[PDB]
RNA sequence: CCGGGCACUCUAACGGGACUGCCCGCGAAAGCGGGAGGAAGGAGGGGACGACGUCUGGUCAGCAUGGCCCUUACGGCCUGGGCGACACACGUGCUACAAUGCCCACUACAAAGCGAUGCCACCCGGCAACGGGGAGCUAAUCGCAAAAAGGUGGGCCCAGUUCGGAUUGGGGUCUGCAACCCGACCCCAUGAAGCCGGAAUCGCUAGUAAUCGCGGAUCAGCCAUGCCGCGGUGAAUACG
């Protein structure tokens, strides 16, 4: 869900960047 | 405990700011600071003279100051002595060019602060509060104001039960934006605490 | 020859141009269904060309900015209505009857403090 | 089958690896790369040599089922021994990572007890 | 190139318009006053000093921006440039 | 955790007092306030009463507790249950 | 709702079938204003009904609705110490709403994994006057008919 | 403990992170706007007073 | 992209525009219903605006202030701990319990704001957080910054799951003097409850609800799912 960091969904909701959501 | 402040309600509609000076974020905070000290310093120094308004504009590295007062000589002193004494001490805190100026209060019965200050001094002299109000509102309306109201809150006449007394006269349309309405607050403290004095002077719905 | 209309529908600007021809449609340099691909609603934008039937008559050069595609649609809708009456004032007849030539006043209502949304008051208890 | 457990034949290999304790989505997409195996293949569609290759690779690249759990308990048990606050938290069955014990500690505390 | 920054639009429009007249009197080119978008800066705040978080009040600092530039330098106007009447609610930018 | 690129943080007065006993032989239980400090391998075999906010909790520093902060072992709170 | 009557909104007719009712039935499927998704799911069931029982999807649609449009419904009313259920007629507005609501919800309970099939099966049963949405219309007007003695409690 | 604190905030700390901002007017710690250095209360007060140049009740 | 133009959009100031203005019928009028025009029609939408007073409402901890009260302390400095506990209980929210869905790769489409010791482009390294380079940006021009949902293609096939991310172990980055208590974030693994929720109860009449994302304040960093705003898409229903 939104609260899952490992999903790109999460890093969207969490507003972060990482292995699963680059820039 | 529910109404809005009238002046801020009307800034840039009928009433204008009392400190007009554009500044950047890098300096707006700083110049704002000493602007208060000028309001603070000149307050005590001029209350004896009957201060009304402290307009402060900041030109290039220098603040053109305009005080509105009822006793213009009492501000300047002996032929502008105190004023010359002030801008000395004034710039001592501002550090910039203290352009110190005085402007008479045309019909001082229309200066809600002066109206408030006088009514404060009266009640601070133990005079009849309820009488000072009606008398104060009286000459103001008698001074040509198309409407005026005065309210006082706190321990009235030393009574322990706090109370709010007030007299009104003539139209006082606080809701109407275009009503040129003078507001005046007066901190009036007694031995038995503090009394508040708000002065509403309706002038014109231009 | 060239005929122009504007589109405004909930933050969507739509500059439309009516150059006669076979009815080509361009949205910021793209085909209509091109830029609007996958949009079920994106057929009603060209609807005013069915009130007056110049569908294959006027080639549309259209740009749009701001807001989602949906708002961009109606802006073009109102946009195309503009240049049409620009082309033919008689087109106003049979368009104003369809209200195609009146702007959608509906806009995102301002969000109010004390409210999560424009009117979403937080659930309280007693 | 694999190191300690089996992956369902009807599922793709990617989800297949994940059922191993100590294998999540990350390494699951990795062993396919290091073993060059199609992710889309079902476990029912996996060849022996590919599996044994898979089996040989992954089961030594990491410890997964029992060998992995022991380190956890080893880490956890030693914390109880050292009396660390972390270990202090574990011995109370309380949220060890500074969570708020006053409310919403159910996942660490389970059923509510008036 | 000349920008202007102030809190009032009337003062700016007053002050800026006279500036465009200066080169309009002895210079060129008098690039008209181009009103840039005004950077607004809100301030939500609670009315009361204590609680009642709900009842708020907003504020703003509309720093209106107006820009007039002279195309040709016109150094005769250059002194005319510095010879400007800038009221206290307006600030000036100078470049080209 | 602390950026290992950055140095591994330990208070100066703490470490020096550690090495002093390392110099002058193991002895002299050391009061301390540096809960934020990290145990260092040299600290092993030392005994230190770390301050909890109210008291100095004497904690014997073994090898088993080297890679940690000192505050971990002086619990700054007292809970015994309910009822 | 005291002063005016709060007149209904004029739904924009759908592009495909040029219908407001169709556009109406869309919105009951629409979630979160995700009309594009809901638009397809309808249009997908359009193809399905166009395929399974290949006819006019629109004609099947309206036939489905008319088979499920209720006309008599109970209404709770705490007359005396008894919470009655007065049977009542229905204006075509609420007739359509109840119909549209049921066919969706009945379609929201079939077993098939996707929605447009569920809609397709639903419209198939509905156009056939069968299925839960029909039963609901059957049950309501029956239940509405069960309490016909309470008719005078109407208001 | 206020006056020392509202003076302690003025001096420089042993660590830059200890430098917290109080209202220059009321010395409040919370809701201190960097753009002013004032509390949200003193902001509102001076705002209605019209002393803040440019500031005004925003109503959009 | 450049010359070129200011058309267009926009920007931002000044204006006009909607006033029952006008036609019909109803009424004594007030007005009411309909119509035309009109972008807007009858309070056009939203906002600021909160009367006399009530609540001995709240606040002496924003501030001010009568009085009472401490003066080697109830004052001031420092170090730490506490405010973060935890059997429980309530409120307010967030995330879900999935297929109108989840995940992945590509393509869109905003608004409103912020930024000189800050935005930081772009490069490199690094799974990544991030680090090293490093332009521009003093602001419509530089950047933050990707909007997201959406569309496209693929997988998943109903599964406590490719749902769910809670907890926990480990390995790291960053700020900070210092992230144990007591930060955030990145990576692996762990993968909890949860299959739409009793009694009961809440918000909402339109660009509303719902859902999607964006910005800002405080702030070194952030415990922000909060708050204040911004825009995307976008409902049903009002008989009474
Ligand atoms: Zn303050």
């Amino acid at each position: 869900g939104k609260g899952d960091r490992r999903t790109r969904r999460g890093k969207i909701w969490r507003g972060t960047y990482g292995k699963y959501r680059p820039r | 405990g529910n109404k809005i402040h009238p002046i801020g309600f009307r800034l840039g509609i009928t009433r204008d700011w009392e400190s007009r000076w554009y500044a950047g974020k890098k300096q707006y905070r700083h110049l704002l600071l000493e602007d208060q000290r000028i309001r603070g310093l000149l307050e005590k120094e001029l209350y004896s003279a009957g201060l009304a308004r402290v307009d402060i504009e900041r030109a290039a590295d220098n603040v053109a100051v305009t005080v509105h007062v009822a006793k213009p000589g009492v501000v300047i002193g002996r032929g502008g002595e105190r004023i010359r004494v002030l801008r000395e001490e004034l710039a001592k805190l501002t550090g910039k060019n203290v352009a110190l100026n005085v402007q008479e209060v045309q019909n001082p019965n229309l200066s809600a602060p002066l109206v408030a200050q006088r009514v404060a001094e009266q009640i601070e002299r133990r005079f009849a509060v309820r009488r000072a109000i009606k008398q104060a509102v009286q000459r103001v309306m008698e001074s040509g104001a198309k409407g005026a109201k005065v309210i006082v809150s706190g321990r009235i006449g030393g009574a322990e039960q706090a109370r709010t007394e007030w007299a009104a006269q003539g139209r006082v349309p606080l809701h109407t934006l275009r009503a040129n309405i003078d507001y005046g607050f007066a901190l009036a403290r007694t031995t038995y605490g503090v009394l508040g004095v708000k002065a509403y002077i309706f002038l014109g719905e231009v | 020859e060239q005929y122009y209309g504007t589109g405004r529908r909930k933050e969507a600007v739509a500059r439309v141009f009516l150059r006669p021809g076979n009815g080509k449609v361009t949205v910021n340099g793209q085909d209509f269904n091109e830029y609007f691909q996958g949009l079920v609603r994106a057929v009603a934008a060209l609807e005013p060309l069915r009130a007056v039937d110049a569908l294959g008559h006027f080639d549309a050069y259209i740009t749009v900015r701001g807001g989602g595609k949906s708002g961009q649609i109606d802006a073009i809708k109102l946009g195309i209505a503009r240049a049409l009456v620009q082309y033919n004032p008689d087109y106003r007849a049979k368009l104003k009857p369809l209200g195609f030539l009146t702007r959608d006043a509906r806009v995102v209502e301002r969000k109010k403090y004390g409210k999560h949304k424009a009117r979403r008051a937080p659930q309280y208890s007693k | 089958r694999i190191a300690g457990v089996e992956i369902p034949r009807n599922k793709r290999v990617d989800v297949a690896l994940t059922y191993i304790y100590g294998i999540g989505k990350a390494r699951a997409k990795e062993a396919l790369e290091k073993t060059g195996i199609n992710p889309a293949t079902r476990v029912k569609d996996l060849t022996e040599a590919e599996v044994v290759r898979l089996r040989e690779y992954v089961e030594n690249t990491w410890k997964l089922e029992g060998e992995l759990r022991a380190e956890v308990a080893a880490n956890i048990k030693r914390l109880m021994d050292i009396g660390c606050y972390r270990g202090l938290r574990h011995r109370r069955g309380l949220p060890v990572r500074g969570q708020r014990t006053r409310t919403n500690a159910r996942t660490r505390k389970g059923p509510r007890k008036t | 190139r000349i920008k202007l920054r102030g809190f009032d639009h009337k003062t700016l429009d007053a002050s800026a318009q006279k500036i465009v007249e200066a080169a309009r009197r002895s210079g060129a080119q008098v690039s008209g006053p181009i009103p840039l978008p005004t950077r607004v800066r809100r301030f939500t705040v609670i009315r009361g000093p204590f609680k009642h978080k709900d009842s708020r009040e907003h504020f703003e600092l509309r720093t209106h921006n107006r820009l007039v530039d002279i195309i040709n330098p016109n150094r005769k106007t250059i002194e005319q440039l510095m010879t400007l009447d800038l009221p206290t609610g307006v600030e000036i930018e100078i470049k080209t | 955790p602390r950026s290992l690129k950055k140095g591994v943080f330990v208070d100066d007065h703490l470490l020096e007092k550690v090495l002093e006993l390392n110099a002058k032989g193991e002895k002299r239980l050391i009061k301390t306030w540096s809960r934020r400090s990290t145990i260092v391998p040299e600290m092993v075999g030392h005994t230190i009463a770390v301050y909890n906010g109210k008291q100095h909790v004497p904690v014997y520093i073994t090898e088993n507790m080297v890679g940690h902060k000192l505050g971990e072992f002086a619990p700054t709170r007292t809970y015994r249950g309910h009822g | 709702a005291r002063r005016r009557r709060a007149e209904v909104r004029q739904l924009q007719p759908d592009l495909v079938y040029g219908d407001v009712l169709v556009t109406a039935f869309i919105n009951k499927i629409m979630r979160d204003g995700k009309k594009n998704l809901a638009a397809r799911i309808f249009y997908d069931a359009c193809k399905i009904i166009q395929e399974k029982t290949g006819q006019e999807p629109l004609k099947v649609f309206k036939q489905a609705v008319e088979n499920v449009k209720p006309r008599m419904e109970v209404r709770s009313r705490r007359v005396g110490g008894a919470n009655y259920q007065v049977p009542m007629e229905v204006s075509p507005r609420r007739q359509q709403s109840l119909a549209l609501r049921w066919l969706v919800q009945a379609a929201n309970q079939r077993p098939e994994r996707r929605a447009a099939v569920r809609i397709a099966h639903e419209l198939m049963d509905a156009a056939e006057g069968k299925g839960g949405a029909v039963k609901k219309k059957e049950d309501v007007e029956r239940m509405a008919e069960a309490n016909r003695a309470y008719a005078h409690y109407r208001w | 403990a206020r006056k020392a604190l509202i003076e302690k905030a003025k001096r420089t700390p042993k660590f830059k992170v200890r430098a917290y901002t109080r209202c220059v007017r009321c010395g409040r710690a919370r809701s201190v706007y960097r753009f002013f250095g004032l509390c949200r209360i003193c902001l509102r007060e001076l705002a209605h007073k019209g002393q803040l140049p440019g500031v005004r009740k925003a109503s959009w």
